[PDB]
Protein backbone atom coordinates (compact mmCIF):
# COMPACT_ATOMS: atom_id res chain seq x y z
CA UNK A 1 0.00 0.00 0.00
CA UNK A 2 0.73 3.89 -1.06
CA UNK A 3 -0.60 6.99 0.03
CA UNK A 4 -1.12 9.18 -2.96
CA UNK A 5 -2.05 12.87 -2.32
CA UNK A 6 -5.51 12.49 -1.70
CA UNK A 7 -4.28 11.17 2.02
CA UNK A 8 -5.26 7.56 2.01
CA UNK A 9 -3.73 4.39 0.68
CA UNK A 10 -4.52 2.06 -2.24
CA UNK A 11 -3.84 -1.28 -3.66
CA UNK A 12 -4.06 -1.97 -6.80
CA UNK A 13 -0.95 -3.33 -9.38
CA UNK A 14 1.65 -2.60 -6.83
CA UNK A 15 2.82 -6.25 -6.85
CA UNK A 16 5.66 -6.75 -4.47
CA UNK A 17 6.73 -9.70 -7.31
CA UNK A 18 8.80 -7.09 -9.24
CA UNK A 19 11.17 -6.00 -6.51
CA UNK A 20 12.14 -9.58 -5.37
CA UNK A 21 15.09 -10.05 -7.65
CA UNK A 22 16.14 -6.33 -7.47
CA UNK A 23 16.36 -6.73 -4.11
CA UNK A 24 17.92 -10.00 -4.00
CA UNK A 25 20.97 -8.97 -6.66
CA UNK A 26 21.87 -6.01 -4.37
CA UNK A 27 21.27 -7.52 -0.80
CA UNK A 28 23.15 -10.10 1.40
CA UNK A 29 20.55 -12.64 3.01
CA UNK A 30 21.00 -12.84 6.83
CA UNK A 31 18.98 -14.92 8.99
CA UNK A 32 18.40 -15.22 12.33
CA UNK A 33 17.32 -18.45 14.46
CA UNK A 34 16.63 -18.01 18.09
CA UNK A 35 14.69 -21.10 19.99
CA UNK A 36 11.21 -19.71 19.26
CA UNK A 37 11.32 -17.57 16.24
CA UNK A 38 13.02 -17.02 12.94
CA UNK A 39 14.28 -13.85 11.55
CA UNK A 40 15.17 -12.73 7.30
CA UNK A 41 16.74 -9.93 6.41
CA UNK A 42 18.31 -8.41 3.13
CA UNK A 43 20.90 -5.81 4.32
CA UNK A 44 22.46 -3.86 1.28
CA UNK A 45 25.90 -3.95 -0.45
CA UNK A 46 28.33 -1.90 -1.87
CA UNK A 47 29.97 -3.57 -5.22
CA UNK A 48 33.39 -2.82 -5.39
CA UNK A 49 34.07 -3.65 -9.16
CA UNK A 50 32.59 -0.26 -10.81
CA UNK A 51 33.19 2.48 -8.89
CA UNK A 52 30.93 5.16 -9.93
CA UNK A 53 28.48 3.63 -7.51
CA UNK A 54 28.46 5.37 -4.29
CA UNK A 55 26.81 3.22 -1.67
CA UNK A 56 27.83 3.33 1.85
CA UNK A 57 29.06 0.22 3.07
CA UNK A 58 29.90 -1.32 6.52
CA UNK A 59 31.07 -4.53 7.97
CA UNK A 60 29.19 -7.79 9.27
CA UNK A 61 29.21 -7.16 13.09
CA UNK A 62 27.60 -3.04 12.31
CA UNK A 63 25.34 -5.09 9.26
CA UNK A 64 23.62 -7.08 12.46
CA UNK A 65 23.76 -4.04 14.58
CA UNK A 66 21.59 -2.15 11.48
CA UNK A 67 19.71 -4.88 10.27
CA UNK A 68 18.43 -5.88 13.48
CA UNK A 69 17.69 -3.61 16.56
CA UNK A 70 20.94 -3.99 18.48
CA UNK A 71 21.77 -2.10 21.23
CA UNK A 72 25.30 -1.83 21.35
CA UNK A 73 26.02 -2.73 25.36
CA UNK A 74 29.80 -2.89 26.43
CA UNK A 75 31.44 -3.78 23.01
CA UNK A 76 28.53 -6.51 23.00
CA UNK A 77 25.62 -6.67 20.89
CA UNK A 78 22.32 -7.27 22.44
CA UNK A 79 19.26 -8.32 21.01
CA UNK A 80 15.85 -8.05 23.45
CA UNK A 81 18.70 -8.57 26.16
CA UNK A 82 20.11 -12.14 24.01
CA UNK A 83 23.76 -11.67 24.14
CA UNK A 84 24.97 -11.47 19.91
CA UNK A 85 28.91 -11.93 19.89
CA UNK A 86 30.97 -13.56 17.83
CA UNK A 87 31.91 -16.24 20.12
CA UNK A 88 28.13 -16.48 21.92
CA UNK A 89 26.71 -17.16 19.06
CA UNK A 90 26.87 -20.08 16.49
CA UNK A 91 27.32 -19.15 12.41
CA UNK A 92 26.67 -21.21 9.81
CA UNK A 93 27.99 -20.46 5.96
CA UNK A 94 27.58 -22.12 2.62
CA UNK A 95 30.64 -22.82 0.82
CA UNK A 96 31.07 -19.59 -1.94
CA UNK A 97 30.28 -17.39 1.72
CA UNK B 1 28.64 21.29 -28.24
CA UNK B 2 24.91 19.92 -27.91
CA UNK B 3 23.93 19.15 -30.89
CA UNK B 4 21.65 15.54 -30.10
CA UNK B 5 19.17 15.23 -32.42
CA UNK B 6 17.92 12.86 -30.36
CA UNK B 7 17.19 13.71 -27.34
CA UNK B 8 19.37 11.32 -24.98
CA UNK B 9 20.40 13.59 -22.44
CA UNK B 10 24.06 12.98 -23.55
CA UNK B 11 26.92 15.37 -25.53
CA UNK B 12 26.63 13.88 -29.27
CA UNK B 13 30.12 14.28 -29.58
CA UNK B 14 31.24 11.69 -26.46
CA UNK B 15 28.74 9.82 -28.66
CA UNK B 16 30.37 10.20 -32.06
CA UNK B 17 33.63 10.97 -30.80
CA UNK B 18 35.89 8.47 -28.63
CA UNK B 19 33.89 7.94 -25.83
CA UNK B 20 32.77 9.22 -22.26
CA UNK B 21 32.32 8.17 -19.03
CA UNK B 22 29.23 8.82 -16.76
CA UNK B 23 29.92 9.55 -13.42
CA UNK B 24 28.39 11.55 -10.52
CA UNK B 25 25.41 10.67 -12.59
CA UNK B 26 26.97 13.30 -15.39
CA UNK B 27 28.29 12.66 -18.64
CA UNK B 28 32.44 13.47 -18.25
CA UNK B 29 34.86 13.22 -20.96
CA UNK B 30 36.81 10.11 -21.24
CA UNK B 31 40.24 10.63 -19.45
CA UNK B 32 42.73 8.22 -19.97
CA UNK B 33 43.62 7.77 -16.52
CA UNK B 34 39.66 6.43 -15.33
CA UNK B 35 41.16 2.80 -16.07
CA UNK B 36 43.32 2.72 -12.76
CA UNK B 37 40.66 4.85 -11.37
CA UNK B 38 37.81 1.88 -12.01
CA UNK B 39 35.60 3.53 -14.85
CA UNK B 40 35.23 2.46 -17.84
CA UNK B 41 34.30 3.88 -21.56
CA UNK B 42 31.31 3.94 -23.20
CA UNK B 43 31.05 4.64 -27.07
CA UNK B 44 27.19 4.78 -28.22
CA UNK B 45 25.11 6.05 -30.77
CA UNK B 46 23.90 10.07 -31.02
CA UNK B 47 21.16 9.44 -34.25
CA UNK B 48 19.37 7.20 -32.16
CA UNK B 49 18.56 6.59 -28.57
CA UNK B 50 17.84 2.92 -28.04
CA UNK B 51 21.39 1.94 -29.22
CA UNK B 52 20.84 -1.90 -28.83
CA UNK B 53 17.04 -2.03 -29.13
CA UNK B 54 16.55 -2.26 -25.34
CA UNK B 55 13.81 -0.91 -22.94
CA UNK B 56 16.45 0.89 -21.37
CA UNK B 57 18.05 4.23 -23.21
CA UNK B 58 21.21 4.93 -23.16
CA UNK B 59 21.44 7.49 -20.03
CA UNK B 60 19.12 5.03 -18.60
CA UNK B 61 21.53 1.81 -19.05
CA UNK B 62 25.08 3.54 -18.42
CA UNK B 63 23.94 5.12 -15.31
CA UNK B 64 22.92 2.12 -12.97
CA UNK B 65 20.07 3.07 -11.64
CA UNK B 66 17.89 1.58 -14.03
CA UNK B 67 17.07 -2.06 -12.84
CA UNK B 68 19.44 -3.60 -10.20
CA UNK B 69 18.71 -7.21 -11.53
CA UNK B 70 20.52 -6.63 -14.90
CA UNK B 71 24.48 -8.58 -14.39
CA UNK B 72 27.04 -5.09 -14.61
CA UNK B 73 28.21 -7.05 -17.53
CA UNK B 74 24.79 -5.60 -19.46
CA UNK B 75 25.94 -1.95 -18.03
CA UNK B 76 28.02 -0.49 -21.18
CA UNK B 77 25.35 0.29 -24.24
CA UNK C 1 23.52 14.97 12.54
CA UNK C 2 24.56 16.45 15.57
CA UNK C 3 26.84 14.26 18.41
CA UNK C 4 24.16 14.79 20.79
CA UNK C 5 21.35 13.24 19.09
CA UNK C 6 21.59 9.13 20.96
CA UNK C 7 20.79 10.22 24.34
CA UNK C 8 18.19 12.70 22.59
CA UNK C 9 17.16 9.13 20.79
CA UNK C 10 17.29 10.19 17.42
CA UNK C 11 19.57 7.83 15.37
CA UNK C 12 22.16 8.77 12.08
CA UNK C 13 20.70 7.45 8.66
CA UNK C 14 23.44 7.22 5.46
CA UNK C 15 22.13 6.94 2.46
CA UNK C 16 22.81 7.52 -1.44
CA UNK C 17 22.52 11.07 -3.39
CA UNK C 18 23.28 9.89 -6.96
CA UNK C 19 20.18 7.40 -6.30
CA UNK C 20 16.70 8.03 -5.45
CA UNK C 21 15.71 4.32 -3.79
CA UNK C 22 19.09 3.35 -1.96
CA UNK C 23 17.63 -0.14 -0.76
CA UNK C 24 15.46 -0.92 -3.97
CA UNK C 25 12.43 -0.44 -2.32
CA UNK C 26 8.77 0.98 -3.28
CA UNK C 27 9.94 3.51 -0.76
CA UNK C 28 12.37 6.40 -1.22
CA UNK C 29 14.92 7.97 1.17
CA UNK C 30 12.62 10.86 2.46
CA UNK C 31 9.41 8.32 2.52
CA UNK C 32 11.80 5.53 3.99
CA UNK C 33 13.24 8.07 6.85
CA UNK C 34 10.53 10.19 8.09
CA UNK C 35 7.85 7.74 8.98
CA UNK C 36 5.00 8.81 7.73
CA UNK C 37 4.81 5.67 4.79
CA UNK C 38 3.21 2.51 6.27
CA UNK C 39 2.70 2.00 9.94
CA UNK C 40 3.06 -1.28 9.54
CA UNK C 41 6.63 -1.57 8.58
CA UNK C 42 8.62 -2.55 12.22
CA UNK C 43 10.60 0.45 13.15
CA UNK C 44 13.88 -1.38 12.70
CA UNK C 45 12.87 -1.07 8.61
CA UNK C 46 13.48 2.58 8.92
CA UNK C 47 16.90 3.46 8.54
CA UNK C 48 17.30 3.25 4.45
CA UNK D 1 10.30 -3.77 -14.78
CA UNK D 2 10.67 0.17 -15.52
CA UNK D 3 10.62 3.13 -12.95
CA UNK D 4 8.26 6.45 -12.96
CA UNK D 5 8.16 9.29 -11.92
CA UNK D 6 6.91 8.48 -8.44
CA UNK D 7 10.06 6.21 -7.63
CA UNK D 8 8.72 2.47 -7.56
CA UNK D 9 8.48 0.48 -10.88
CA UNK D 10 5.76 -1.47 -12.77
CA UNK D 11 5.54 -4.32 -14.56
CA UNK D 12 2.15 -4.24 -16.36
CA UNK D 13 2.14 -4.53 -20.27
CA UNK D 14 5.69 -4.07 -20.59
CA UNK D 15 6.31 -7.54 -22.86
CA UNK D 16 9.64 -8.71 -23.38
CA UNK D 17 7.88 -10.31 -27.14
CA UNK D 18 7.90 -6.82 -28.76
CA UNK D 19 12.10 -6.73 -28.32
CA UNK D 20 13.00 -10.14 -29.33
CA UNK D 21 12.86 -9.89 -33.13
CA UNK D 22 14.32 -6.05 -33.02
CA UNK D 23 17.29 -7.80 -31.64
CA UNK D 24 17.59 -10.40 -33.16
CA UNK D 25 17.41 -8.12 -36.76
CA UNK D 26 20.66 -5.82 -35.22
CA UNK D 27 22.49 -8.29 -32.78
CA UNK D 28 25.26 -11.00 -33.72
CA UNK D 29 24.42 -14.32 -31.02
CA UNK D 30 27.43 -14.60 -29.28
CA UNK D 31 27.34 -18.07 -26.87
CA UNK D 32 29.80 -19.24 -24.55
CA UNK D 33 30.06 -23.02 -22.94
CA UNK D 34 31.97 -24.03 -19.98
CA UNK D 35 32.03 -27.10 -18.18
CA UNK D 36 29.08 -26.64 -16.25
CA UNK D 37 27.75 -23.37 -17.24
CA UNK D 38 26.17 -21.53 -20.07
CA UNK D 39 25.98 -18.42 -21.59
CA UNK D 40 23.97 -16.88 -24.90
CA UNK D 41 24.96 -12.86 -25.34
CA UNK D 42 23.64 -10.67 -27.91
CA UNK D 43 25.97 -8.19 -29.14
CA UNK D 44 24.91 -5.60 -31.73
CA UNK D 45 26.87 -4.77 -35.06
CA UNK D 46 26.81 -2.53 -37.68
CA UNK D 47 25.43 -3.01 -41.12
CA UNK D 48 28.10 -1.60 -44.37
CA UNK D 49 25.06 -1.53 -46.48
Amino acid sequence: GTKNSSGQIVTEGNSWSDYISQIDSISASIILDTENESYERRVTAKNLQDPEDKTPELTIGEAIEKAFGATKKDGLLYFNDIPIDESCVELIFDDNT
Amino acid sequence: DEDLDTDNDNIPDSYERNGYTIKDLIAVKWEDSFAEQGYKKYVSNYLESNTAGDPYTDYEKASGSFDKAIKTEARDP
